[PDB]
């Protein structure tokens, strides 16, 4: 059966849109968009990173949520202060799968929540002082963490509170890294703002704490990861490819990744960002400042890795080169042997995606080589450059959605009847019960990694495991 | 093929274990292990627990939320009803998330997207854009306002705004909207589930007391408060139908939070309904199921329906039981039926089962004010020892009623109650004086993973009865409440220390005397 | 040495030093124990394919059986019978075990006699035994009925209960109307519950077969339901629940589970509850007759189809999505109630949780034992729920039985590498989960030895136990659990799920080596 | 006292005239100025049928006490499944070894009885199933055949099976005639087991004199370890300077039964099991054997300087030196717990010794034994508990589930302890039991170390919340 055609596509987009005020509508129909493979400026077909319209369901998270939780977090050597009342931190603690090897409460400390639980008299006088404490006492109960990290939720930049000054006074007494983030949670309108103050922080306080110190011994090999947040080990799975290509990965971050690996990144020769919506701020930083050139790379599934570690290769002499083409011939008869496996009972399977910024085009690939076809994607916080990207990967006259709400994309999903939908937490149980098979794609399920070669057995594993699970058969009775 | 490794089996094959120590030798310049070793082996000690229960700023591991997630699972329990949280988008992104993962189903709510631009003109704006956009796309009977901190900052009015969303057309002026301020650097998330309450019972019946005659409608009003555990809504429903009693279950969010999969999506379910709400000042009274976190509604119950509002336990164990029941009979005049009784004696016939292998266990239990002290109640009434009794919400007249809880039982002399502490100080209590277990929410694991690497001698198994868990599946549908709770509790506890005791005892020839058949 | 603020029972007692430096001594000077080399040897010799082959060639040793005899399901079935004291005719120390097994299973006061019959029974038979015992049984604990079945001494020796009985009520032992339904239950017979069918048959026909004539089939409007051999309330319990749901009159036929849960009061209760006798009576004019566990109810059904005249349906135990779907159709269909709104809810809840654990178990490998219905059933639900039951082991199933579970497992993808053992023991079982490994082990609490063999091989190789059928000795109150219907899935699936969901915790619980993954949500 | 006279006369009046005259000689009043107990009551005769008896068979005596507590022995229920399958593990005689190895305790080793093997007989079946235990289990150090009700009846020849299955694999195989109808309870089965050992191992070693002896060798007689009984009896036994060859036979193997013909003195701890055994040994070998009490320190002290006086003055030194060590550890027990104990009153009703041996513990707690009884103590037996036992108190022989609880309602005691099977009768009425066969999975309760656990278990039940819960409040 022929996919959705262009005019129909259109046509279900403004289906969706009748139920929504004038205002409400006129500002959605501009988030709603078929793919136009030979447009070469998503501008002129989606709009995005707008502000969310009150009083509907978005997915989007805040700017607490993209720096705390995606970029700071992950850093496992590091304390990060969830600074401001006690929810922010609580509902963030240890819900991100961002992989790390530590002994967690000694010198490991992700899956913590440290807090300054504010009250209401540290916002009618102030937290400065509190976190002054605070940090005292971070450094005699934890005395190995390797630095600190300020996380201001919503009331600090309303109650005026200075968490810079504070840092600069204490990271001095200390001598220890105290890195203030103004993330509050209303600055931006997602996540993504949450990215960028991130990014910044890492520039104005870390990244430049060795430019000066040349100990560090150096290779033409040396290579960082940039935006691999290891999802279920997604880095380590990515980190074992590149260096059994002959490279060095000197740095990771955030996933796995130390305070020292972020000071050793301006010393690297190449800069391989995997999330580019993230982290992009940093790698230009980077390009302009020590001249470290970066490169986007991908590695769902075997055909985008294996163009990602080709590309990676060519960076390089000859024998990364030699090495690259002995990796992708060793790992060959591994992800052929899982294409013959699964491939079979998903080919022709079409699945509707929804993921923050990059995921939603990164993971098509590997949909493709088990012959899946995507017929619908959306972004809670890409950019006009992440739909950009999604553009030529992406099929003809195919849905796109940015800022989906809860309403749109439930009707999407109604006329669309996708085989598969991945998605948030958010979505996971309104589709299961619709009775359609559902992914998440940004905890992997719980499962993964889903990176590079061992990553792809696992994802095609999983895809055929709730795609073809006997529960979706029996979702209507018997008797009815 | 045939062997697919998640990532737990995947990163202990050699080629990723040499990987991760090349990562760490060369770049992470990580702590030695010897320094890492010493520096674990200190923070179990006394001094460390000194130094942290010294602290007065730094807050390590919470055991608690904020208001507005209490508030929206207050709003969940209302026919049709929208939570809706007048703040930054960030917020209910995190309180759907919680509910998601502890219920496994999907929770209803919505923000009006309060930005920068809000943080200087207030958020008048956007809660007449998001009323009427809520109210449009997924039409609620009912809207239930409650706060995030961004809002309770900037001092947003939430009923002038929502006076002036009903004055300017953005809702008809009849459609119900209660609200409550719901600040989370307040109490916690069930201080928020009170105001919620509060504001929702307020709504609908302050200016309306005047037709209202007490016991008219024969009924009697349950409030549950906060409450995660599908049992517990169902077990005193149960308990009132087989009493013959009428009541009406205020906040009854359980339909919705357990909607069948069957092809459709029911964004509501069940629910009160607003006529239950308006008619509830004409109960016969209204018996609050946690007195502890429902403060504000107690006072509001008391003072406008003019009910007396018994000073009734949380109904958990034996003895609370017995006096929910007890309270219940004298207020509707219905005898206790022979099944209560027989459901009684079957708990009791249990607990007489099972007090061999539960008299003396020591306990480190945490949560919420009314459930820890019904929990540490029915641990008493079975002969264990609870001796960290934590509560990160509570206050000192809640301490104070525990400690005279305690004080009641012989069980209670090696126990102490810790209020305004987190599940880092339960770490070290249960280092420094070690119990047999721990009752908590699944942050508790990784306070195990801690002891069990101080040694199998010292790990503390986590029993998991509370809020939130996360790594079990389906536990939100067992049972706290009634002989039936008690039941189920009982059943946990009694075989978590029949399944560790088998694991002590596991080993051939070593410990596989008392590996018992018969236990 | 004891510390009088750390005394220690006999785990933590014996481990103390001194008592170490007793039993090496002890084994090293006395006790000639094979050298640990040796016995390591030996143990590594167990659990390979060799071992294996030799385990399953042998025809007349059986170790550690998953079946009791006949005699335990005649005492299960009578006590379901309101104020029906079990009498086993032959001798007393067959009673005093069933007692004790069903003792220690229920944690519950068991009634049951003997009339004691001795070496002198063994010659002149156990007529004196049978008239002074049953006289004595009813003056003293005073039932409405005295169901009377047998040890293996009274059937080697032939004794006739019909004759024995008959010779007691014209001597004047027990008055003529005295209800004393017998059953032979030769225990190297079938199992335990074939016992059960053997003994339901008889109380069946005592009560109906000579009243036929004025019987009508339908003429009550009820449904019979006969459960079989169950050792869980929650299954009676369900069952009744359903039945009240659909609002269909039924008729549960030897129905223990109010006296199998009597509460503590400070009353003793010997009865409780029970299928009266009129019930019995009347079950003819049902209807129609539904067997729980058709299996173990072949005698009872041929019974009920060719005295009663009903229709039994060919309906599986109702176990699972499938199967209780199929159960409540035909309950519909017979009653011609329709199937109410709040049953498809609790069907639709069972799906969500279904829905929601898929990932966890899809996959996960399985070797299951019990009696043949319980073990069909949880083989139907863990091929629905997506698992592999890769040993499926029933030590008293035929052939038939056999045949229809291998029909089950051709019809799913998820049966492949299944294969079924009928007339296998628990070391058939130890060998089979050794050589291929399951990821966990469905069974009683004798399984709890082949979970400590697995891990004495090691850690790797350790099959956790999961604790579902009979007995359950190890646990308390597990016999309250329910694994029929829509709820009883919904327990087996919550089961299923948090053992694969609590094993994954205990294998990443490792600081810095297995911590990664020691996931916060699962 | 004619009160307990007349409690005894309102019981007997529910059995018809034939029961209700057998049932008087066995229930009677307890008179220590008696000598002989064959004068007040009646013991080791048949049970009344039609009555719930809490006896067991001989095959229960024999299997499951004296047999199966051999670890690296495997023991055949033969005959049908049900008598192994419901004796697996049920006793707690503890154990040291290698499940399926070289231990085989808790294992269930039938043969199984089909219809074939009872028309044709199971003589070929044995003879085949002796043959594959060989195969998968070569580490066993020996075979014993225990005979269910059938193997007696279809006329079995399983002595010839034995014989020559024995001398095919040079293995000791011992058949036991302990058929469950062969006598009226378990105490036939400790007779039958008793002479399966002399005339099949216990000669083993006669001509044997490699074994190396000491002055103060001494084998443990009748200990089956319940919960580690005789290891808390035979670390006093050594500290005491005694050598402990072997221990009957709870962690007992064959050859330590090989090896007790060369003690010096044979320890019974429980006579009734295995005084047949030690008569025996004390007219063939010469060995002296002496009834001993480890049940509370009051007994224990007592028995332990009663064994030291068999031996020389180094013995009773080292005796004195452990009574002294022990002293403050059970004065503390006794200090803890008697207060929450004293003027306790418990009925006992278990098995051929502990009816009268826990009498000494309990009154070191402060409590009283206002009624005992035995299911299959003998004539011997009640002799001995006639001095162990207060004047006018209730005795009862093989009481029948209707008498106990009619005691229990009248006499009121604050505890009984007895078996499973009357456990949950006696937890509904209100009253704390504590299991007095299995020490309700708890223990050990010999020695000075089993005090503790024994003192800690009566409180932890006795003063449980739950007794005081049974009543609903608006009841
Ligand atoms: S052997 Fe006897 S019934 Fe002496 S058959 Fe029985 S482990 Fe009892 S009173 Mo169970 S003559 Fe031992 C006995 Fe006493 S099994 Fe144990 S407790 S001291
Ligand atoms: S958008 Fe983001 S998550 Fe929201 S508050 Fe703001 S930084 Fe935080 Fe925090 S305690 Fe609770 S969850 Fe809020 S109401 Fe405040
Ligand atoms: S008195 Fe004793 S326990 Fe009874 S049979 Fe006889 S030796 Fe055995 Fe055995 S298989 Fe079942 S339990 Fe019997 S009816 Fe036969
Ligand atoms: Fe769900
Ligand atoms: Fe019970």
């Amino acid at each position: 059966m022929t996919g959705m055609s262009r005019d129909e596509v259109e046509s279900l987009i403004q289906e969706v849109l009748e139920v929504y005020p004038e205002k409400a509508k006129k500002n959605r129909e501009k988030h709603l968009s078929p793919n136009d493979p030979e447009l070469e400026q998503s501008k002129k077909c989606i709009t995005s990173n707008k502000k969310s319209l009150p009083g509907v369901m978005t997915i989007r998270g805040c700017a607490y949520a993209g720096s705390k939780g995606v970029v700071w977090g992950p850093i496992k050597d590091m304390i990060h202060i969830s600074h401001g009342p006690v929810g922010c931190g609580q509902y963030s603690r240890a819900g991100r799968r961002n992989y790390y090897i530590g002994t967690t409460g000694v010198n490991a400390f992700v899956t913590m929540n440290f807090t300054s639980d504010f009250q209401e008299k540290d916002i009618v006088f102030g937290g400065d002082k509190k976190l002054a404490k605070l940090i005292d006492e971070i450094e005699t109960l934890f005395p190995l963490n390797k630095g600190i990290s300020v996380q201001s939720e919503c009331p600090i930049g309303l109650i005026g509170d200075d968490i810079e000054a504070v840092s600069k006074q204490k990271g001095k007494e200390h001598g220890k890294t105290i890195v203030p983030v103004r993330c509050e949670g209303f600055r931006g309108v997602s996540q993504s703002l949450g990215h960028h103050i991130a990014n910044d922080a890492v520039r104005d306080w870390v990244l430049s704490a060795r430019d000066d110190d040349d100990s560090f011994e150096t290779t033409d090999y040396d290579v960082a990861i940039i935006g691999d947040y290891n999802i279920g080990g997604d880095a380590w799975s990515s980190r074992i490819l590149l260096e059994e290509m002959g490279l060095r990965v000197v740095a990771q971050w955030s996933g796995d990744g130390t305070i020292s690996e972020m000071e050793l990144t301006p010393k690297v020769k190449l800069n391989l960002v995997h999330c580019y919506r993230s982290m992009n701020y940093i790698s230009r930083h980077m390009e302009e400042k020590y001249g470290i050139p970066w490169m986007e790379y991908n590695f769902f599934g075997p055909t985008k890795t294996i163009e990602s570690l080709r590309k990676i290769a060519a960076q390089f002499d000859e024998s990364i080169q030699k090495k690259c083409e002995e990796v992708i011939a060793k790992y060959q008869p591994e992800w052929e042997a899982v294409v013959a496996k699964y491939r079979p009972r998903l080919e022709g399977k079409r699945v509707m995606l929804y993921v923050g910024g990059l995921r939603p085009r990164h993971v098509i690939g590997a949909y493709e080589d088990l012959g899946m076809e995507v017929v619908g994607t959306g972004y809670e916080f890409g950019h006009n450059d992440d739909y950009d990207r999604t553009l030529k990967e992406m099929g003809d006259s195919t849905l796109l959605y940015d800022d989906v709400t809860g309403y749109e994309f439930e009707e999407f999903v109604k006329k669309v009847k996708p085989d598969l939908i991945g998605s948030g937490i958010k979505e996971k149980y309104i589709f299961q019960k619709m009775g359609i098979p559902f992914r998440q794609m940004h905890s992997w399920d719980y499962s993964g990694p889903y990176h590079g070669f061992d990553g792809f057995a696992i994802f095609a594993r999983d895809m055929d495991m709730t795609l073809n699970n006997p529960c979706w058969k029996k979702l209507q009775a018997p008797w009815k | 093929v045939d062997n697919i490794k998640p990532s737990y089996p995947l990163f202990r094959d050699q080629d990723y274990k040499d990987m991760l120590a090349k990562k760490r030798d060369n770049f992470e310049e990580k702590h030695p292990q010897e320094k890492i070793d010493e520096v674990f082996q200190w923070t179990t000690t006394e001094e460390y627990q000194e130094l942290n229960f010294q602290r007065e700023a730094l807050t390590v591991n919470p055991a608690k939320a904020c208001q507005p997630l209490g508030a929206v699972l207050c709003s969940l329990g209302f026919e049709k009803t929208m939570p809706y949280v007048h703040g930054s988008q960030g917020c209910v992104a995190y309180f759907r998330t919680y509910f998601n993962r502890h219920f496994k189903e999907p929770i209803s709510c919505v923000s009006d997207s309060m930005t920068e631009d809000a943080a200087v003109f207030g958020g008048q704006q956007n809660m007449k854009d998001g009323l009427q956009n809520c109210k449009a796309i997924y039409k609620p009977d009912m809207i239930a306002v409650s706060t995030t901190c961004m809002a309770e900052v900037i001092g947003d009015d939430l009923n002038a705004f929502i006076n002036n969303s009903k004055k300017e057309g953005h809702i008809p002026d009849e459609f119900p909207v209660p609200f409550a301020h719901t600040p989370s650097f307040v109490g916690s998330h069930v201080t928020g589930w009170d105001n919620m309450f509060e504001g929702i019972a307020r709504y609908f019946t302050l200016n309306y007391m005047e037709d209202k005659e007490v016991g008219s409608n024969g009924k009697i009003n349950i409030v549950p408060g906060f409450e995660t555990y599908l049992g517990n809504f169902r077990v005193i429903k149960r308990m009132m139908n087989e009493m013959n009693v009428d009541y009406t279950l205020l906040s009854d969010p359980e339909e919705v939070l357990d909607t069948p999969a069957d092809g459709q999506f029911r964004m509501y379910a069940g629910g009160t309904t607003q006529d239950e709400m308006k008619d509830a000042p004409n109960a016969l009274n209204t018996l609050m199921l946690q007195p502890w976190q429902l403060t504000k509604t107690t006072k509001f119950v008391k003072n406008t329906w003019k009910h007396e509002v018994p000073k009734l336990n949380i109904p958990m164990g034996l003895d609370w039981t017995d006096e929910f029941l007890m309270k219940v009979s004298e207020i509707s005049g219905q005898p206790i039926p022979e099944s209560l009784a027989k459901e009684r004696g079957r708990l009791v016939d249990m607990m007489t089962d099972s007090h061999t292998w539960l008299h003396g266990k020591k306990f480190a239990l945490w949560g919420d004010p009314d459930f820890v002290m019904g929990m540490t109640k029915f641990l008493l009434e079975l002969g264990c020892e609870p001796i960290h009794i934590l509560c990160n919400n509570a206050n000192k007249r809640w301490k104070k009623a525990m400690d005279a809880i305690l004080a009641e039982s012989p069980y209670g002399a090696n126990s102490e109650v810790h209020i305004g502490k987190d599940l880092w100080h339960m770490r070290s209590l249960v280092f420094t004086n070690k119990p047999d277990f721990m009752i908590g929410n699944s942050y508790g694991k990784f306070i195990q993973r801690d002891t069990l690497y101080k040694g199998k001698e010292f790990e503390v198994p986590l029993i998991r009865i509370g809020f939130p868990i996360f790594d079990r599946h389906h536990l939100h549908r067992q049972t706290t409440l009634g002989y039936e709770g008690a039941m189920q509790i009982l059943t946990t506890l009694v075989n978590s220390v029949l399944e560790r005791l088998d694991e002590e005892t596991r080993g051939m020839q070593t410990t596989d005397y008392n590996y018992d058949l018969v236990r």
